[PDB]
């Protein structure tokens, strides 16, 4: 009975469990029973920008010139890479403002909305960012939390490999099972490496 | 053996504020004075 | 255009805060509770689940107080010691939501609810209530 | 009569949507350098 | 679990009665081997016709007496503790509710000075006794709860040893009798009982033979 | 690695006139 | 097998025989009474019918007590005198029985019942619930 | 993980109670296995019916008292140190908060003659113990931290030896039972306690067969 | 939008004289429609506020 098929609901709802916690593993897995995620093992060479005086305060900051020398520092001599980061970190970028009121980016269209492909930024709001969701960052003062995470670069298809040995399988988990009651199980076997860690880099604040 | 299940009857809104980067300053400007 | 959800449907008072009342499923098939509290609570209250059987002096009223036992499912892993079903109002229930459960099998002509020991003193800050499903006569 | 009996003698049409309302998130799992492997511990 | 094999009388092979032992509180459980006995009496094996009986030959007779109470359904009862430890010399009384044997269907509130009252559980009709003991004197308290029509009948105030109503049981395939001795924790470490057992038997044709055995409890404390 | 700072050029304008 | 119908028709208390309870009635869409006796009545019982509205300062409580008026539908000859909803438990309706009714027209998101004066008596026998239908969140 | 077989009640094979040393501040665990008592009684294995009691044999009665506060969140808490050590004789008191039983979800600052301040941690509400050590003789300080809406309730000053609430467990299929045995950081070395369990296996249909046993624990210091 | 409030359609209006009523002096009509919508979900949607 009950009309909703279940079942495929739940083989819905496991691949679907299992596909964020596996990305959300590559990342900041520690260690035992988790792959060691990049963004934990923290071998990629690390770049923090300086901080900015609001009238003697000193408060972090993070502002175009230091997303334009991070992004062209990459030595050309690894490859093509591919920069990571939250969607509001973006929007942050997007929102900038010269010191006489005007856009740095686009001035004057209510949007800026640049081919990302072409930048080879590749949005995935996962990640952590520094605006604590939003609602931080970018003040006069009181926000922005020095020591944060901003985004990241490599050549990743040799930078980090991910390893699959088993997908996912379901069965019917033949005993535990009666005339009356099923007892399903499922599974599958796969982990993830740091590749050489000297062809990424992160920044930070 | 009973599992509950249970709903609000009036949820809440949810406020939030909408800070955004402010007019930069740079950090250190070559013409100058001490 | 609401309609008189009376029938088909009704609804008893089961546990009014300060007394417990047997009500009457022999007519119906199936039934659960929907337990709502008045104030906010202090800490988790458990209420024991009770049936009882048509009484021999008179077959419409019901006789002594016998405890439903307790049936797992597969998921069930605490089995709460006594094998004696009950329900626990977790803290954390703000009351203006409510909460509802049911037995998965009933045994003779009524059902009631109490609180057990310990719990006696929030549990006049909630209210439970029964509500049948479809008449078999 | 009606609006006085029951509440079982009307039968709701039975609309065929279904809401979601669930990001997942956004995939990084392509970047990442594949290999497919064999019995553990390579 | 205790158990004894029973002499077969064939004319063959200190007292007389087997020994055992008890502790106040324990319920045990006994087996008794009658084959040897009714195996050669080819018939329709044992049946289940054993009566028992329980004698003091030791008694020292209990200190503190024993009581009984009533109170409707939901309503609470108290009373005293202390118009049942007549005692000889004068002395103080440090009154005291065994948490071991407690009550089982409700709570008890025992006062600094013989007075207590018992709160039944909620929504709970039938019998609930607790254990008190008086300068180490154990006796028993019994209250009935009744469910507010008109009455329950009076329980009959558990022996200091005795064998359960109907919890015996008798396999005629191997001829082999089992039931249960409880002890109750108002035992007198020291004093011995005994139990005699009349066991029949019945031939293919519905004739009887009878067999009687003895045994001798000997209530020790720490086993 | 440890982590580098970021220095990059300020505001860089002129050479030929102090500020009073 | 019986289901957990505590969500999908709740129930809640409206009268125990001495206090109203208002019951919020907006989140869902269809709502009724369940009367029900618990002791012999001496004369006919006349419950009135009240509907409330969100509060001024605090949108999830109830306002103050608004009477609902009554509405007839092609029969009604009866016509209350100031054309206000109530409800007449008849004399001689035992216990282990109960009645149903229900207001046509909804208005407002609280509503409750309330023993009409002269009739407070023998109404601490009565105890009305409701239950609704459908969950419109 | 102490582990005791209890006696089989077979009616075979200085002190009554075993032995279990242990040492103050340590929280253990024991096993206790049933299977050579309640294997024969083939029924449903046991149940968890179990109940625990602790008696004092020898206790040196306490030399420094304990003593409550009361606080709200966020709120500083102040109090002193010198009311709680009656000395019959005149000595100097060398306060010290040992940094092993310090408070939990806090932090304290010994002054120099009985002085203390309990800064809670921010955004936290319960009840935070520490144990003070006047003069070798230790103690227990124990203050609530109150959500600052009423008040809170009192909590029951832990005793010297006590058995979790809910951490025993029972396994029906091997007959074993276990159980937590936790010490006070306040247990007096050379002192003795006795540990009583009430045990009850069940037969096929509901009834009962009960089980006692003791246990002595003896406080001692080094293990 | 699409999928943050929904509008359901029912009947359009119609109009026609009320016969009981109408004499052969006076005359009333009459009319009426019948529709309704929902929200569908709320997080779908924000709201920018001072």
């Amino acid at each position: 009975e009950a009309n909703y098929d279940f079942l495929s609901f739940m083989i819905g709802a496991a691949q679907r469990s299992h596909r964020i916690n596996r990305n959300q593993a590559l990342m900041i897995g520690k260690g035992v029973n988790e792959p060691k995620g990049w963004l934990t093992e923290n071998c990629f060479p690390v770049f923090q920008t300086l901080p900015v005086d609001v009238n003697g305060t000193s408060t972090p900051a993070f502002l175009a010139q230091d997303w334009r020398r991070f992004v062209t520092s990459f030595p050309a001599e690894y490859g093509e890479a591919r920069s990571v980061m939250h969607q509001n970190v973006f929007g942050y970028l997007a929102a900038m403002v010269d010191a006489n009121g005007r856009f740095l980016f686009g001035d004057g269209d209510l949007t800026f909305t640049p081919d990302l492909v072409r930048e080879r930024i590749r949005i995935s709001n996962c990640l952590p960012d520094p605006t604590e969701g939003n609602t931080k960052g970018g003040t006069g003062q009181d926000a922005f939390a020095a020591g944060s995470f901003v985004a990241a670069q490599a050549a990743w298809k040799t930078a980090f490999y991910a390893v699959e040995k088993r997908p996912m399988f379901f069965e019917q988990y033949e005993g535990g099972s009666s005339a009356w009651c099923v007892k399903y199980q499922f599974g599958a076997e796969d982990g993830g490496f740091v590749g050489c860690c000297e062809h990424g880099r992160i920044l930070q604040i | 053996m009973v599992k509950l299940n249970c709903r609000p009857l009036c949820q809440a809104p949810t406020a939030s504020r909408l800070v955004s980067p402010p007019c930069f300053i740079c950090r250190g400007v070559a013409p100058s004075a001490p | 255009m609401n309609f008189n959800v009376g029938v088909d449907f009704p609804s008893f008072i089961a546990w009014d805060g300060e007394e417990s009342f047997p009500v009457k499923v022999d007519g119906f098939n199936q039934f659960g509770f929907t337990f709502k509290t008045i104030a906010a609570l202090t800490a988790a209250t458990t209420f024991n689940i009770f049936y009882h059987e048509p009484s021999d002096a008179d077959p419409c009223v019901p006789g002594p107080a016998i405890r439903v036992p307790e049936v797992p499912f597969c998921d069930t892993v605490l089995l709460s010691e006594d094998g004696l079903a009950a329900v626990t109002l977790p803290e954390t229930v703000t009351p203006d939501s409510f909460c509802a459960g049911t037995v998965p099998c009933m045994n003779g002509q009524w059902i009631s609810i109490a609180p057990a020991t310990g719990s006696e003193t929030n549990a006049a800050n909630v209210q439970i209530t029964v509500t049948m499903k479809g008449a078999t006569r | 009569e009606a609006s006085t009996i029951g509440p079982a003698f009307f039968t709701p049409q039975v609309l065929a949507l279904e809401v979601d309302c669930n990001i997942e998130c956004a995939s990084l799992l392509d970047l990442y350098g594949q290999i497919e492997v064999s019995r553990s511990t390579f | 679990m205790y158990f004894f094999s029973v002499d077969p009388r064939n004319g063959a092979s200190s007292c007389c009665c087997e020994s055992i032992s008890a502790r106040p509180g324990e319920v045990n459980g006994v087996m008794v081997s009658y084959a040897a006995w009714s195996a050669p009496l080819r018939g329709h094996g044992l049946t289940n016709k054993t009566t028992f009986e329980i004698d003091g030959v030791s008694v020292t007779p209990p200190k503190v007496s024993n009581a009984f109470g009533r109170t409707k359904v939901g309503v609470v009862f108290e009373g005293t503790l202390s118009d049942l430890f007549p005692n000889p010399e004068g002395e103080q009384v440090e009154y005291e509710i065994s948490e071991l044997n407690g009550p089982s269907n409700g709570v008890v509130e025992l006062g600094a000075n013989g007075a207590f009252t018992y709160t039944p559980g909620a929504l709970f009709t039938g019998v609930d006794r607790f254990w008190f003991s008086i300068n180490g004197n154990i006796g028993e308290y019994v209250i009935s709860v009744d469910p507010t029509t008109s009455e329950l009948p009076q329980p009959p105030f558990t022996t200091p040893v005795y064998v359960p109503a109907a919890r015996r049981s008798v396999d005629p395939r191997t001829h082999v009798l089992k039931f249960v001795l409880g002890v109750s924790p108002a035992a007198i470490p020291g004093d011995v009982y005994r139990l005699t057992v009349r066991q029949v038997a019945i031939d293919c044709d519905g004739n009887e033979f009878v067999h009687i055995s003895c045994y001798d409890i000997s209530i020790g404390s720490c086993g | 690695a440890a982590p580098s700072r970021l220095v990059q050029p300020g505001c860089f304008i002129c050479r030929g006139v102090a500020v009073s």
